[PDB]
């Protein structure tokens, strides 16, 4: 018979301190043993778990998963999670001469932002670069960025800083354009963002 | 200390037709050692497994893709007559024993396939300073970085603070934006981000320096345009602080 490894959600977003749950699922049951990696953008992988066909889970600091063999299931459990469990997650199975991957689980833990304070700032001009440069910043989470009306403006998604000896976590997005109808004003006017959002006088 | 999986080359940029030969060491004491193709459109897809000199499994790639094991487990693989579609990170993966034993990736050996060597361009790399309304706002500063107009995406940035390679306040985004969604070699984008405290900024001694090190073109690389060849090269720029 055909292997088919499934793996869902396709993609989770959650906020940090929460518990996670990862679905696996294999159609052929005879399988050697089941294994869990994670990966990075820009990486290879990182094995988390093995477990051996005979069996029923491991376990490995916040990271539990179960085996049930005949079901054709694997769950992983990441309790209390953390922003650096953020990657994209792979079930695998061996199989007795061929082996398998799952299209992965991409996981996004999004830090509580404890004091929101959002604001779209206007960057300097380079003097090497024709680029007018925007910042949209300190939001909270539950903020979504959107792409703009314009197909030569570029907007990023959200990005989490860490100024890890300040204890501060920051969210943000850029937005660039060299046309010249474009203003800082004007370049988050896709997205759905705070009314309090803060924008300086130019 | 101890070396993880090893492989070589890092990136490669060749024509259709062409043929590559790629290379990866086991973590000592690893005897097992597999490979695969990852892509977007289809995930990661095993092509074969090596031990003790033979293979012992297989995929379901067709014979353009072939593999070896060398007596101290080093292993090879290579793709003949590439075409568009091979454009993949190639992962291999140690073990002691597959079988029981987990798998050990090494970071893969990033190939595009293309055309023409004439769609290969380095990044412009450009630093924006920070705006005076944050710094009086939140007392803290954000430069930008961005890499623009590159192809392929073989491109690593880095931060620099008085010479020092800083992770502490900075995010790169973790995938470039395709300049022109609908053509499949678009050339890319990517931004990032350091921030610092105002005081930090306001001292005209520290030195800020955004790196993007773009993997190109080989020197046996014909090339007969006008503009600069598109080698393997650094593009940098940089920033120092400013009072008041």
């Amino acid at each position: 018979m055909k292997q088919e490894v499934t793996q869902i959600p396709a993609a989770l977003s959650v906020p940090e301190g929460e518990n996670l749950v990862l679905n696996c699922s294999f159609t052929d049951s005879a399988i050697y043993n089941l294994q869990w990696f994670r990966q990075d953008p820009g990486k290879g992988l990182t094995s988390l778990l093995l477990i051996q066909s005979s069996q029923r889970e491991q376990t490995s600091g916040r990271l539990n998963a179960s085996l049930d063999k005949s079901s054709g299931r694997s769950t992983l459990y990441i309790a209390a999670s953390q922003p650096g469990d953020s990657a994209t997650y792979l079930c695998a199975v061996t199989n007795f001469n061929k082996f398998y991957f799952g299209s992965g689980t991409k996981l996004n833990v999004k830090p509580n932002i404890q004091n929101p304070d959002p604001a779209v700032y206007q960057l300097r001009d380079s003097k090497s670069s024709d680029k007018s440069v925007c910042l949209f910043t300190d939001f909270d989470s539950q903020t979504n960025v959107s792409q703009s009306k314009d197909s030569d403006v570029y907007i990023t998604d959200k990005c989490v800083l860490d100024m890890r000896s300040m204890d501060f976590k920051s969210n943000s997005a850029v937005a660039w354009s060299n046309k010249s109808d474009f203003a800082c004003a004007n370049a988050f006017n896709n997205s759905i963002i705070p009314e309090d959002t803060f924008f300086p006088s130019p | 200390m101890k070396a993880g999986v090893t492989q070589t080359p890092r990136y490669l940029i060749k024509t259709r037709g062409q043929q590559v030969t790629l290379s990866c060491s086991p973590i000592s004491g690893h005897r097992s050692v597999s490979w695969y193709q990852q892509t977007p459109g289809q995930g990661l897809q095993f092509l074969f497994e090596y031990f003790s000199e033979t293979q012992r499994n297989k995929g379901n790639f067709p014979g353009r893709f072939s593999g070896r094991q060398f007596s101290n487990s080093r292993s090879e693989m290579n793709v003949s007559t590439l075409e568009l579609g091979d454009s993949a990170l190639y992962l291999c993966a140690s073990s002691f024993d597959s079988g029981n034993s987990p798998l050990h990736f090494g970071n893969g050996t990033r190939l595009t396939v293309t055309e023409d060597l004439n769609k290969v361009f380095p990044p412009e790399v450009a630093v924006f300073e920070p705006s005076e309304a944050e710094i009086s706002h939140t007392q803290k500063a954000t430069l930008v970085c961005l890499a623009t107009g590159f192809f392929p995406d073989h491109v690593e940035l880095s931060w620099w603070v008085n010479g020092k390679e800083v992770h502490s306040g900075v995010c790169t985004d973790p995938q470039p934006l395709k300049e022109q969604p609908a053509l499949n070699d678009s050339r890319y984008s990517l931004s990032s981000r350091l921030r610092v405290s105002a005081t930090f900024w306001q001292n005209p001694r520290n030195h800020f320096r955004c790196q993007v090190q773009f993997y190109g073109l080989s020197e046996n690389d014909e090339w007969t345009q006008d503009r600069a060849k598109p080698v393997t090269q650094i593009v940098s720029a940089e920033a120092w602080g400013r009072a008041d």
